[PDB]
Formats: C-alpha cells, structure tokens, sequence
C-alpha cells in the first residue's frame, strides 16, 4: 500500500461516512448507495458488508478488509512498467499468442482456463495482449470505462 | 617547493575516489590542469610512455610520483602566451573584428588535432556566442584565461 | 535549519508531548503511538527512543537529536533546485544512465552500490532519473506516498 492509496481510500471512507464520526454504520451504506442512485438498495446487502468485518467500520477495519481482498493489488504504473518489460521496443501493444504461452509457461497463474477468461470481459485486444493499457485502468478501477 | 604548497595534496585527496591517497594514471592529466597546468595530452601521454609507464593497465598512485609529473609539467607553462591564441583566431576570420562562425569553431576544436567531444565544445562556446551564430573570440578567450 | 522546519518540528513535538509540560517521557510516545492506532506498541520500543538521549527529552534535546541524525537533510525546494540545474532546459525527467555517470564521476557518495539502492526503493522513473520530484518529497517525508 502506497500512501496515495492510502488517502484515495481515506477519502472513500469519508464519503461513505456521511455522519462523520468515524465509523462506517449500515445507514452510511444505504444513504451513500441512495446518493447515488440507488433508491432500492435491499438491507440484506448492506449486511453482508458489515457480515465481512469482525467489528465496526472504522478506517483501519476498512483498510485491513481491503488488504486481505486485495493481496495482489497493483497500481497503474507497475503493471505498465511490466508490460514495457514484455514490449521492450516501446508502443506496441503485444501479440495473443505470445502472452497466452509466457503466462502458461512460466507461472502456474497463468494456466489456460484463468487465460480464457483474462479474453473475456478483458476484450480482444487487452486479451489478446495487442493492446494494453486499458487492462492496467480496469485493473485499478473495475469495470467498463 | 614549499613555497611548499600543501594544497596540491589536499587537491589529491578531492580526486581520489577511494580515499587510499593514490590517484590513477589516467587521472594525472586531468589533475595536473585542476593544480593550474596546461600540458596537452599528447605530452602527457608521451612523458608516460617515456618512463615506461602504460595507462594501458590498471594503474595507482602515489603522491611521490605525482608530485614530480607535476613539476617536470610546470617548466612547460612558458608556452601559454595569449597573443598567439588571439592571433590564431584572427587568422580564422574574415574582416576587422574578432568573430568565429559558431560551426567553425565548434568542428575545429572537435577533429583538429586532439579530439575535443562535442559535449565539451558545447560547453565552452554556451554564454559567449549568442544567436547570431558569431563568437567574439576577444570575450571567448578572456573567459577561457579567466579559469 | 530554516526556521518553518524549526517550528515544524516545534509542532510534532506538541502533538507527542500530550501532557503539555515540555518533556516527552514515555508514556507520551505510548499514547501518540496508541492514538495512531498503535495499540501493541512494546516498552522496548518506546525504551530505544529514549536511549538515543542522554536526558530528558525536551524542545531541544529532540532537536539536536534530530539534527544529529539529519545532517544532509535538504528541504523540497533546495532539491527541486539541483534538479533544474540537472535538468536546464526545464519540464523534462532526466536519464537514468546520466545520473548514475554524474553521481559517480564527481563524487564517491554517488558510487554505483549506492546507486542500485537509489534505485531500489526509490523506484525506476526515480531510480532512473527520469522523473523528478517524488524523489523530493520522499527525502522531506519518507514512506511511499
């Protein structure tokens, strides 16, 4: 955890926190997720956020639920800085095949079955390791951009 | 001679990187124009060579070799007279006035001779020519004696 | 020591000494350390602090402690400057080859062994010389940020 994670994830806290106290209640959940636009958020999911913590929200039980869930976490410019590393020459985003068989063979992380489903929702190109970049974004910040 | 001056070993000891109180062969041509000498590299190579000294190989030092190098170097400061640098320039342009064309010098000092890199040449032509592309060489080498 | 560095430190120094009577004792760096949120902080630790004094650790036994331990210690500003200086023509990162030839080639604290530490936790952009200034604020306030 580098310490501008740490404060994007301070920040987080106090924007779920609408109360201020400190402590991320079941009532912050459901009046963050309803400032958002969520008008029929059911309160069984909100107690199955508060069912992954042991006690209270605070923002240290904040940050070790996410440590644990994000054990492999990594930011923007070290996968990029990876992925520089596999195309050396710069710009060019780097063929399918060519990452499907260095994943296989080196690691046992990079199997098959675990690359089918990098392809899929990973696109074509992220998946098929021509383009890159965008797969650094979505792994930082999920979902479509 | 003492005028002993103890200076030169203090200087010593700011270019010897290991703190030992030698300095490397390679060295000593750099150093003795730090201690205010000019000998040109080819004198600084032949004297070397002359006392079967290769700076070929790893080579050390000590201060009682390096003091006598600079004082066999210091009879040869008679041959830094300033009106034959002057007029040497003068003799390079064209017209009353002392202007080198910037590319002139600058691929003069580079391959006549002993090789200057043109890192260096950049480095002594930045502040006295401007963009005109013309060196006042009156300037250019009262700067170049300042140090 | 400029002074804002002076009364920086006059600041943390004020939020150790809880007890507000001008020395730090142990129990002060216990309670700032349990209100960091460091609740298993262990008496040897607090005990190692305390052995670097040959006194009682007021106003300015902490500083010339930490004037003994910083005595190459350089504000962001005086580094940013070097580095403009490095950099002459402004904006860009300088190369990484051309800060590991310069510390070397002028100096014996820019030795390389120290320049594969350099880049060693001070990252690649860091490291290599390229980006600038994270490096300045990581010599001010250490840890990733």
């Amino acid at each position: 955890f580098d310490e501008t994670e740490i404060e994007d994830f301070k920040e987080a806290f106090t924007v779920i926190d609408q109360n201020a106290d400190g402590i991320i209640d079941k009532d912050d959940l459901r009046e963050t997720f309803a400032a958002m636009g969520r008008l029929n958020v059911k309160n069984e999911e909100l107690d199955a956020m508060i069912k992954e913590a042991s006690g209270p929200i605070n923002f240290t039980v904040f940050l070790t639920m996410f440590g644990e869930k994000l054990k492999g976490a990594d930011p923007e410019d070290v996968i990029m800085g990876a992925f520089k590393v596999l195309d050396p020459d710069g710009k060019g985003s780097i063929k399918k095949s060519f990452l499907e068989e260095l994943l296989t063979t080196g690691g046992g992380r990079f199997t098959p079955e675990e690359i089918k489903n990098m392809w899929a929702a990973f696109p074509p190109d992220v998946a098929g390791n021509v383009d890159y970049k965008n797969i650094c974004y979505v792994i930082t910040h999920g979902e479509d951009a | 001679s003492k005028a002993a001056a103890d200076d030169f070993k203090e200087a010593f000891l700011l270019f010897d990187r290991t703190g030992d109180a030698k300095i490397t062969a390679s060295q000593v041509g750099d150093i003795a124009r730090a201690l205010g000498q000019n000998p040109t590299n080819a004198e600084i190579n032949k004297i070397l060579g002359n006392p079967s000294k290769e700076e070929m190989n790893a080579a050390a030092i000590t201060f009682e070799e390096f003091l006598p190098m600079l004082q066999a170097a210091a009879n040869n400061k008679d041959q830094g007279t300033f009106e034959d640098f002057v007029e040497g320039l003068r003799v390079f342009d064209k017209e009353g006035n002392g202007t080198v064309m910037g590319a002139e010098l600058r691929h003069v000092l580079a391959t006549l001779g002993e090789k200057m890199t043109e890192e260096e040449v950049e480095e002594l032509m930045k502040g006295q020519e401007d963009s005109n592309g013309c060196i006042n060489y009156e300037a250019f080498v009262k700067h170049i004696m300042s140090v």
